[PDB]
RNA sequence: GUGAAAUUCUUGGACCGGCGCAAGACGGACCAGAGCGAAAGCAUUUGCCAAGAAUGUUUUCAUUAAUCAAGAACGAAAGUCGGAGGUUCGAAGACGAUCAGAUACCGUCGUAGUUCCGACCAUAAACGAUGCCGACCGGCGAUGCGGCGGCGUUAUUCCCAUGACCCGCCGGGCAGCUUCCGGGAAACCAAAGUCUUUGGGUUCCGGGGGGAGUAUGGUUGCAAAGCUGAAACUUAAAGGAAUUGACGG
């Protein structure tokens, strides 16, 4: 049965892609079927920016963030629970999920 | 903190590494906890800046097309 | 829309149709008499020139070729001959 | 007609010294015993004298060369090597 | 669709539904029929003569002024050009394609459009021969290509 | 884009007007004070290019050095030999200017 | 078996045959 | 500097030392890894050249310039994607006016010119008519070759 | 380095931090349900060489066309030969682990190979598992290219162009959402529709499952193998789509 009309990857008048590597397990994946993260997270952690803050000779000092671009074969992406298994129903829809803002 | 305390040096630019290269980029635990424990030894902290080795387009990987089985 | 009038559609849709798919072949050009500036003769000038349009006597560049439309010089009058 | 099916030139060597010998020697002897187009002259009257020796029948030009092609693969990255050191050299 | 590509292409040119002469076109069959003679004696082909008459000189269609077609026009004055402008430029866009190919061995793009042209080229040719267009022992060779072409 | 436009312009001085072909033909119309323009192949004898030279410095004429060979000039010219020296009488096409 | 070990083991059978009849 | 901006770095390579301080001259300037990573964002060009370019010093220098597409304020599609001729026309026009800036003066003009960077404002004013660039800066500068270490040119841009 | 270790390298400084040099690979982020090409495939800058779709056209020829046995071109990766070069990775292999065993999954090293040139081979889940050309049959919002229009903003300048936006329209595309158009065994498909109300044109190809893509013959290749391609025999099912339950390290 043909799961997914997408055929899962993002390839629709392409012929081929060029792979990438997953980052945690090193397995070739084409470019567009890989699951991408694009995480940007503080460069220290969240109860450690009290503590930097007494230490930095810079009074007005901002704080530099990372920037780490992630790729995943669904193998690793499910192992880590980044993606779900969804219903038939809640597989179509290709909105990112809510942020959690407030 | 003691080395440096005793060698006259009161304050740091601390440069962050990751593995780099074609493996991982992303810092292991040990970055958050030797960073906190250096501002809070009583020594300052300036500017942080990345050196981890990101290349435009590195040699092959290792470990095989299929991967890390596990 | 099943009751459609294929017979007598009113110009302004046909207009905006494709020419070939017009209820009948109508071209999208036409000619325009050209008249630049400093001189006293009328040239003619099809509207989508595909060549740099020069008079006989006039030493002046009229138009240009462009993808669609002939580029008009600045400054040159144009005049619609009989739609 | 065509009177041989692959072997072309080292027909000569018969049945003997083995087939991958024969097709190894045969582009060899091909590219040896050729014509080539003379760069001084212009006609093709460029044929090896000895081993290394090229020589034009028509404008008497002597040069040295390969072994068995007019000029080496070598040489020929090797002059255009030497024109790039030279204009280097000097600016 | 395209003869030798996958498309579909529409760009045309729609003729007007509207057969009579423009009330403003002055010149006359003589006239257009002269500027026909003068710019073929230039080194122009059909097809440039026809774009040319209409941009600079303003006439719908040569078939509308003067009754008939410029490439009957140039024939019957006898100048016109034995081969055919169309399988002219084919067999000269040929020459091009040849010409690179053998410079860049390693264009195997080259090589298959060649294989696209020579196509049109033989087809094209059959054609003439039905019309008579062409000597009936008329051939396209590569090798003589360079020499029949330009 | 001068070598392109030098190998069309050949071409136009061929069936529109007066060339002539080989050095000893080309020497002729030089020493009578026709020749016009004079192309030499870069495969040409390097006496042969300055005795050329030196007879149209006398006879004020302009010598083009072709960028080809004479194995390619022949072909520019349209011709199925080799040619090392070529003269053109009159142009036909204004690749020389008046 | 699957398929193309299937396919792999049926090929070093054939280069067995082959093998055998250029033999004799 | 005193209230320049914090995110570019400089090499500072020492030459000639005497006393017990070192007398520094300037070998390269690198923009910070973070602000070069915020800088790239998804549907946008980005346009990187590189050309080699001599002082009138005798300086051989290396200048990348980086330039990113700027979406419209009234702009409602998701991408603003510059043609290949047009990053053509935008990296040879970046290429002239950054080898132009260089080639003119000398080694100290051109320090003291990209302290604030102003190669990047002219070079992001100049292409305002092609496509609209708005993060434009210097990635990096390095030096392939220096001009025999003169002891004096030194001393005079470490004094007066 | 690992789940944990260990084979391994190290007071001759192993790892690490700085400055250089050399070599060979690969062109991240930008990079998209975006583009191009007949497919395979194609991503640092610039220059050259030819090629092509689409668009615009009141340019030209005037049936020149669609599909196509035989025939031919190109064809991922792996593989072969010869010549270079070999950084990293890495079949075979070795060692350490793990295990009841472990010729593996994990780790260290490592040959062929992985890169370039020339010559082969012609196979992939070479897939959209979906022939090509043509027509007709819903709607909507987008996107790439070209073109035609239009409030206004922006870049220069004093104004048009000219770019960058905004609102539309046309054609050609990659797609997307929705629909009781219709179909279908359903999954689903605006094509897989216009099919018992069965016929637009034309190629290839299947006849229950195995035996079998096997044997043999012919043919291609240096070889590996490729194309064409059975039979005896055996069997009542093998399969497809969905439903319910059970089970999931
Ligand atoms: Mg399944
Ligand atoms: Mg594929
Ligand atoms: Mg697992
Ligand atoms: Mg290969
Ligand atoms: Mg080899
Ligand atoms: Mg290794
Ligand atoms: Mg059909
Ligand atoms: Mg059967
Ligand atoms: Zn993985
Ligand atoms: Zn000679």
């Amino acid at each position: 049965t043909k799961k997914r009309r997408n055929n899962g990857r993002a390839k629709k008048g392409r012929g081929h892609v060029q792979p990438i590597r997953c980052t945690n397990c090193a397995r070739c994946v084409p470019k567009d079927k890989a699951i991408k993260k694009f995480v940007i997270r503080n460069i220290v952690e969240a109860a450690a920016v009290r503590d930097i803050s007494e230490a930095s000779v810079f009074d007005a000092y901002v704080l530099p963030k990372l920037y780490v671009k992630l790729h995943y074969c669904v193998s690793c992406a499910i192992h880590s629970k980044v993606v779900r298994n969804r219903s038939r129903e809640a597989r179509k829809d290709r909105t990112p999920p809510p942020r959690f803002r407030p | 903190a003691q080395r440096c305390k005793e060698l006259g040096i009161t304050a740091l630019h601390i440069k962050l590494r990751a593995t780099g290269g074609n493996r991982t980029k992303t810092p292991g635990p040990g970055a958050q906890s030797a960073l906190r424990a250096l501002a809070r030894s009583g020594m300052k902290i300036g500017r942080i800046e990345d050196v981890t080795p990101i290349p435009s387009d590195s040699t092959r990987r290792k470990g095989g097309r299929r991967g890390r089985r596990l | 829309p099943l009751a459609k009038d294929l017979l007598h559609p009113s110009p302004e849709e046909e207009k905006r149709k494709h020419k070939k798919k017009r209820l009948v072949q109508s071209p999208n050009s036409y000619f325009m008499d050209v008249k630049c500036p400093g001189c006293y003769k009328i040239t003619t000038v099809f509207s989508h020139a595909q060549t740099v349009v020069l008079c006989v006597g006039c030493s002046t560049v009229l138009c240009q070729p462009t993808g669609g439309k002939a580029r008009l010089t600045e400054g040159c009058s144009f005049r619609r001959k009989q739609h | 007609a065509k009177r041989t099916k692959k072997v072309g030139i080292v027909g000569k060597y018969g049945t003997r010294y083995g087939a991958s010998l024969r097709k190894m020697v045969k582009k060899i002897e091909i590219s040896q015993h050729a014509k080539y187009t003379c760069s001084f002259c212009g006609k093709t009257k460029m044929k090896r004298r000895a081993v290394g020796i090229w020589h034009c029948g028509s404008c008497m030009k002597t040069v040295a060369g390969g072994a068995w092609t007019y000029n080496t693969t070598s040489a020929v990255t090797v002059k255009s090597a030497i024109r790039r050191l030279k204009e280097l050299k000097d600016q | 669709g395209r003869m030798h590509a996958p498309g579909k292409g529409l760009s045309q040119s729609a003729l007007p539904y509207r057969r009579s002469v423009p009330t403003w076109l002055k010149l006359t069959s003589d006239d257009v029929k002269e500027q026909i003679y003068k710019l073929a004696k230039k080194g122009l082909t059909p097809s440039q003569i026809g774009v040319i008459l209409r941009d600079s000189h303003g006439v719908a269609q040569v078939r509308f002024v003067t009754g008939n077609k410029i490439l009957r026009i140039l024939k019957s004055k006898g100048l016109a050009p034995d081969l055919p402008e169309d399988l002219y430029h084919l067999i000269k866009k040929a020459v091009a394609v040849r010409k690179h190919l053998e410079r860049n061995r390693k264009d195997k793009d080259a090589k298959f459009r060649l294989i696209l042209i020579e196509s049109r080229i033989h087809r094209l040719a059959r054609y003439y021969k039905t019309k008579r267009v062409l000597p009936p022992n008329w051939k396209y060779e590569s090798s003589t290509a360079s020499a029949l072409v330009a | 884009k001068s070598l392109e436009s030098i190998n069309s312009r050949l071409q136009l001085v061929m069936k529109s007007g007066k060339y002539v072909l080989g050095y000893k033909q080309t020497l002729k119309m030089i020493r009578q004070g026709k020749a016009k323009l004079v192309i030499l192949a870069n495969n040409c004898p390097a006496l042969r290019k300055s005795e050329i030279e030196y007879y149209a410095m006398l006879a004020k004429t302009g010598v083009h050095h072709y960028s080809g060979n004479n194995i390619e000039l022949g072909t520019a010219c349209g011709k199925y030999y080799r040619v090392c020296t070529l003269a053109i009488i009159d142009p036909g096409d204004s690749d020389i200017i008046r | 078996m699957r398929a193309k070990w299937r396919k792999k083991r049926m090929r070093r059978l054939k280069r067995k045959r082959r093998k055998m009849r250029q033999r004799s | 500097q005193n209230d320049e901006v914090a995110f570019r770095k400089f090499k500072l390579i020492t030459e000639d030392v005497q006393g017990k301080n070192c007398l520094t001259n300037f070998h390269g300037m690198d923009l910070t890894r973070d602000k070069m990573c915020s800088m790239v964002k998804k549907w946008q060009t980005m346009i990187e050249a590189h050309v080699d370019v001599k002082t009138t010093d005798g300086y051989l220098l290396r200048l990348f310039c980086v330039g990113f597409t700027k979406k419209r304020n009234n702009q409602i599609r998701k991408t603003s994607y510059a043609q290949h001729q047009q990053v053509r026309q935008i990296r040879k026009k970046m290429m002239e006016i950054m080898t132009r800036e260089v080639q003119t003066n000398d080694l100290k003009e051109v320090v003291n010119k990209l302290i604030p960077d102003s190669i990047g404002k002219d070079i992001e004013k100049a292409c305002q008519s092609i496509y609209p660039l708005h993060d434009v800066f210097v990635r990096k500068v390095k030096m392939l070759k220096k001009p025999k270490f003169e002891l004096g040119k030194l001393m005079e841009l470490h004094g007066e």
